[PDB]
């Protein structure tokens, strides 16, 4: 390496530095769980919502096997952003969040995290502060507890008319939130091009709320869409894949080499020692000013 | 409330110029010893950088990505090695002037009545240890090393030296060896007594310290007669100035402040490097392993590439900063060498250099990353004005003209001298009879006084 | 390159000629230096070329040949063979350039 | 006419042929003139600070939120600039500590006798300092009236970067030194004159006429006292001519003067570089933040703002680094000035090198913007002649009677007033005189000393 | 070879000499000496270069010419900065040489210095020593004349000079301000400025005395007595020549001053070579060549790739200017140091220590070197030190007001069989006793440590 560093077959005499030893770390241990098997059973029945009626599940403190969940539907589109599609199943988080709604494959052009479509203008937006994913799927004929809407439908307008009846200002949907027009729009759109208006009070700042929507024909088997996002916390990272710990060795002490670890889904590598306590209790993790875990 | 105030301007004592053959002369009637101090940094701490570990920690995707940039690291390592070599050169060059061909042995009770707290506790010195205790620097490297990182030590360690083994930093040991350094400073004390008795560049006088002091005092125009009368007084005033050094290690002492800032600058450079390990460049995480675990490899290395590039950029900035500091230290080291070969090895007539009180012997001790100088100096006080003449002549014979050597001719104000004129030393008010030892023959001049009666030099 | 006629030929790519000028602001006049190129490649007009015209030099240099100097070939410099301590426009070497 | 090629002239030294044997050729000047040289030593960098919020953006809320992510860069910038300014003020205090004297002469009009002394204050600064300030092209001064000279209550023709200071968020810190106090310090140095002689001068103050201190210095360079007494008015005349040349000294060919002007230019350039960057897009749609806000939907708006912010921060970082470098070079330059005050000014020097090249005789210093301007009086030899000289002389009747000249030479006499075959001369000027015990000392004998068989007064026997 | 050996760093202890009680003391004095030489290299300049800011960036391809207009103001800043740096380098040379020249000098002849060898004399020219230096230097051949026609196809295929690569990069290497022959004449004048050295500061007078005579004057200037010098005159010249002759073996890599010269040469070479490598440095652009990206790209795409290539090229030029400014200033400071050494280490003997060689001071010499000046300092090295008894002074016991003390030497108890007197005088620089006489002493005020002499002192006789 010294010769390569100087590009020569005869290095001048001296004392010179070379790269450091890697220090041979021990095989990994974990502090993940206790918890209870995830409860994704709400997904097994009923009609999924129109895109502005979203149903959401949020999980904490629990253990899961998403591939068993995935086996229940046929997925015709799986993509993700800021995470590999495999790693979202393997990673422990402070929460697991799933949004679900009905969605025809005939409208599939309007759903991406980057879409400019009316689905994203007024019915759904996803934050990029979290690494969520997406799924388009259909229901197998043996899922009889699943039911379907008369038509698939969405809001294609949501704006407020100025009190002088000329100027109008759009109300785009907030990331991870329902648009304000949901208070006047019907649970499904009865006919394509239906629209509604609400006069607004001086307490509301005046003007008229205006909203409208569109519909798509029903299909023999229900089509569905999902939005999935995750949240990384610090001492709240209780959602993980079911443990593989059975048939292994006692954990976590080795003391020992600077062994790789995951504690409640927080990856890292290092050696532990039985030192004294510092405050404060129940925050779990302790850190320095440089964002390095201390203990 | 804070008070607005004018900045004071001290006015010099005014002395009126006078017309004709005589003039007003200002002379001090008291004095005090005093000291000043300086810190001359001579080195930058020497460090090296593992250029693989700073960027990434053996992940295999980054190892392959890093290869496209491998020549930058080679430039980085080479630049750092050259900077460290220059630091070693300055140390050896300094020590070459520090050493002497010969020296006195040193024992307790050296310097007689002078207190000499600087003597080693045979050792370094109590003064050097006070400096080391006042400095707030983190606990030293090398031994025990690795066990101040590792769990076989206190949980309360906060040393950046443990972080040295995370970041891949290496602190090189100083070349000088603190025990050899102490030997070198004692060798300088052994050259004392002394610098006088001609150039001193061959011979070694080997005389008592007090004798060399009296010689230096006579070298600034204090008469020998005064020196013999006040010998105990001189030692007492000298020791008072020396005793003040125990209060000298304070934050208002600017030389002390500079020592602490030299330590702060070395620590600061490393702390900047440590903080950059956590600095994302828009990357999803500062950890390479974390972004690998979360991403498919075609996407994964877009994140890795951004992270690598910013990390390389901070290394480049760091190297440039070190090169600049190394050069300034080399220049500062040359200044220290000059002072050892001027302010310490000899009494000087230049003013300027050394503490501002004429010059009398100065001393130097070890300080972290440098030398700390202390300068004894002479401060005049209680100035009075006297009548003085440019010279004297024989009124009966105009070619008999004299003028004082290393002193002045003043009208006498003393009851023991019958002669109307008296010789004085130039450093202190001390009138005495005019004799051939204190005067020399000179060419005649119109301003010399014409003496018509009693002048002993020449008698006729 | 090895040609398919079996002969090696070598390639030096191509070269450019550096130029500099002498500007006498006090008289508002100028003269120029082509450096190391030497006067064997210098001609009254240039076929190469570095600027759309050379005519500003030609205002007096229509009447003069190029002059070789130890630094290099020049235009409009004149061999006066004078000795002067500081021309305020030195060309380096023992060359100097009087106003 | 066409420019003319010419050789660089090489002035040859006067050749003096070496001679063998016990005697030698000696070169001595027969004329001299006073003359001057000048130097400018910069001691400071103008002190400035930067509002790090206003340089980047100007109260728009969106950029303030964006700036918070980078707020620690500004903290680094402000601290670095603050430390740079502290160093500049340290150097001022340290310099002034050597400038001050414990005692000085009062200074009145007509000081220096026959010497003209145009440097005296108009009791004040000095006429010479004011000529320097008038020749300098520097922009009108800050502080008062300041902010209201930016404002519409003034002429439309103001073009000061100082008004632009209140747009850009720049702050120019005032100098510590206070120009009135500074003028007092230069007069205190003039009060230490007359003088440096009569031993080290580090305790006592001679308090003698200026002319007397000049004669002392002239005797200190080997000019005989007898010559000095005969030429006193001549010396004053030549000295005043050299001083009078200072009125032509404020020209662009004076390099010290040129350096003063460029120190001013360098400070102005630092600020103008900064002002131009306010309009520099980094590929942003506009240099104005408010304009891109007005024209853009907010999700796209801060892409443009981000590009703009990062380029603005980068120029501030480069700017700080430039100031740190300049501050360090100024500190070193300030140390040099201090050395000259404690050497070239406070004492006559024998070193050559330092001060103007004409041996050394008294030098002066005056205030200059951002520094000190030195002037050095010096002695220039002329009309050298060659003379016969000997290493020493000794009585031929007694080989131990040997003498050699002190600060001068023994030359064969060419003078009609001296009956003696040999004569003493000063080393700075041709001035033969009789050899007497005052100008000689006894030395050990040497083979090259001349064997004098007749009349020697030192020793008489 | 076997295994490496760990070893302690040796510490050379100073010779110990005891401090002593009462009126007398041990004195350490050398009994032998030798001449020796030390040397220094002081760089004074940076090579002056300029850069064509269009040619470095592009080869005149038209798309670049259109695009470059957006950035034309950066180039002006680059050119101005380099021009000012080069101006400063020329000014420093002129400033230095103004103090180098002497108003008068001895002619230089063969056989100068008598018995001294003087290999520094010109081959009437430079000097043999300067030629040894220039041959040891590894620097590439100069341009100018014939210059360019050594770059052109009519020449060897083996040239690899950065100097002919100058005509590819848009580089210009400016010529040095002075012709080497004038520089040699400036140092010839310095050789002829020796003698006078003594007889006051020498500032205007020219003593014009033989070089050997000036050496003896200098030896009395360091306290060597005249009697010794007259006895050893041939010996002194021989020891001096042995030290001088070693300069022919001094040009090795173990000579650190020589090593600094070698580094100065490669600091200039390194700066130029960096930029040659940057011509091939793509910035992620399709190719580092403009013509390649033109030939492979549709013009809407092509321009984007050109701009990316331009941005990195300008960035390296900016970095280069910053590098040059730093180097130029350090050279200016180094040149100032050289100027002071010419006016102290060379023009006159000095008592300072520190500066010049580490052996007191005796004459030093300076020669031309690439980018700088090279100094040699002759010095004096003491040897074989002995301890002797010495006294602070002597006085008449019968007349206590008669007190004397030695001048430029010390009173010692005599150890010499030719001196009947119990006390003797020796010079400060060397052990060599002599009778105490009025020439070697001065009257002083009485002091209690002076010896009370009850017998015989000739100064005063009574």
């Amino acid at each position: 390496q010294l010769h390569c560093s100087y590009e020569s077959f005869d290095v001048e005499s001296g004392v010179y530095s070379v790269s450091s030893f890697e220090a041979k770390p021990s095989g990994s241990v974990v502090e993940q769980a206790e918890g209870v098997e995830c409860d994704f059973s709400p997904l097994l029945s009923g009609t999924p919502p129109q895109v502005y009626n979203f149903k959401r599940l949020v999980f904490t403190n629990c253990n899961y096997n998403l591939t068993k969940l995935l086996s229940l539907f046929s997925v015709n589109d799986f993509t993700c952003s800021q995470i590999s599609p495999a790693a979202i199943a393997s990673n422990c988080y402070s929460s697991l969040i799933l949004d679900y709604f009905s969605y025809p494959l005939s409208m599939k052009s309007d759903l991406s995290v980057s879409s400019a479509g009316p689905i994203s203008q007024f019915n759904y937006k996803q934050s990029f502060s979290n690494p969520t994913c997406l799924i388009l799927a259909t229901v197998p004929h043996n899922l009889t507890t699943i039911t379907k809407p008369l038509k698939y439908s969405y809001i294609n307008k949501c704006s407020r008319f100025l009190s002088d009846d000329r100027t109008e200002v759009p109300q785009l949907v907030n990331a991870n939130q329902y648009s304000p027009c949901v208070s006047i729009v019907p649970s499904t759109v009865w006919e394509d091009g239906d629209y509604y208006r609400k006069q607004l009070s001086p307490l509301e700042g005046g003007g008229w709320l205006v909203a409208s929507g569109s519909t798509v024909a029903m299909t023999e088997q229900l089509q569905m869409g999902f939005g999935i996002t995750v949240q990384y916390g610090t001492d709240t990272n209780s959602v993980c894949p079911k443990l593989e710990f059975a048939n292994d060795t006692k954990i976590a002490s080795q003391l020992g080499n600077c062994v790789e670890y995951s504690l409640y889904g927080v990856s890292g590598r290092g050696v532990f020692q039985n030192c004294t306590a510092v405050g404060v209790r129940q925050q779990r993790f302790v850190y320095d000013a440089y964002q390095n875990l201390v203990g | 409330e804070m008070r607005l105030a004018s900045i004071a301007f001290n006015h010099p004592i005014q002395v009126d110029q006078l017309n004709s053959s005589y003039f007003k002369l200002s002379i001090p009637t008291n004095f005090s010893f005093g000291v000043t101090q300086e810190y001359i940094q001579t080195t930058i701490q020497k460090v090296t950088v593992d250029c693989k570990q700073y960027v990434c920690n053996g992940f295999q995707k980054c190892e392959q990505l890093l290869r496209e940039y491998g020549q930058f690291c080679s430039k980085i390592n080479q630049a750092l090695h050259g900077a460290n070599l220059r630091q070693d050169d300055s140390v050896r060059n300094l020590f070459a002037s520090v050493k002497s061909s010969q020296s006195s042995p040193i024992i307790p009770g050296f310097g007689g009545d002078f207190n000499l707290t600087l003597l080693e506790p045979v050792a370094r010195s109590a003064i050097e240890d006070l400096l080391f205790d006042k400095v707030t620097i983190a606990d030293p490297g090398y031994m025990q090393g690795y066990d101040d990182c590792m769990q076989q030590g206190p949980a309360s360690a906060r040393d950046l030296i443990c972080a040295q083994y995370v970041a891949g930093y290496k602190v090189l040991p100083p070349l000088m060896d603190v025990n050899m350094e102490a030997a070198y400073t004692s060798s300088l004390l052994g050259s004392i007594a002394g610098v006088g008795w001609t150039a001193g560049l061959s011979s070694f006088a080997a005389i008592p310290f007090a004798q060399s002091i009296f010689y230096r005092l006579n070298g600034v125009g204090i008469t020998q007669q005064v020196l013999s009368e006040n010998q105990k007084l001189i030692a007492n005033k000298f020791n008072q100035a020396l005793g003040a050094m125990q209060t000298g290690f304070t934050t208002t002492n600017e030389a002390f402040h500079k020592v602490q800032d030299a330590v702060n600058n070395n620590a600061q450079a490393l702390s900047k490097l440590a903080s950059e390990l956590s600095n994302t460049f828009g990357a999803i995480s500062a950890s390479i392993g974390d972004i690998i675990q979360r991403l498919d490899p075609p996407e994964q290395d877009a994140q890795i590439d951004r992270l690598i590039n910013g990390r390389l950029t901070t290394l480049n900035a760091f190297v440039a900063q070190q090169l600049v500091r190394s050069e300034s230290a080399a220049l500062s080291a040359q200044l220290a060498k000059d002072k050892v070969n001027e302010c310490v090895k000899a009494q000087s007539k230049r003013s300027g250099f050394c503490g501002q009180g004429t010059h009398i012997v100065s001393f130097v001790v070890n300080a972290p990353n440098g030398l700390y100088f202390m300068h004894v100096g002479y401060y005049p006080s209680n100035h009075i004005e006297v009548v003085s003449a440019y010279g004297l002549c024989d009124a009966a014979n105009p070619t008999n003209c004299i003028a004082p050597v290393n002193g002045y001719f003043i009208k006498t104000n003393n009851t023991r001298i019958v002669d109307e004129w008296s010789y004085t030393g130039s450093s202190f008010y001390a009138p005495e009879p005019i004799t051939s030892l204190n005067t020399k023959y000179v060419a005649p001049q119109v301003t010399y006084q014409n003496i018509s009666t009693n002048l002993p030099p020449p008698l006729l | 390159y090895y040609s398919d006629d079996g002969n090696y030929y070598c390639l030096r790519a191509c070269v450019s000629v550096p130029v500099s000028v002498i500007y006498d602001k006090e008289t508002k006049t100028h003269a120029t230096l082509f450096g190391s190129v030497a006067c064997e490649h210098i001609s009254s007009t240039m076929s190469q070329y570095s600027r759309s015209t050379r005519s500003m030099l030609k205002r007096r240099d229509s009447t003069y040949g190029p002059l070789q100097t130890p630094v290099g070939c020049v235009l409009g410099l004149v061999n006066s063979s004078l000795f002067v301590e500081d021309c305020k426009l030195p060309l380096g070497q023992s060359l100097c350039a009087l106003p």
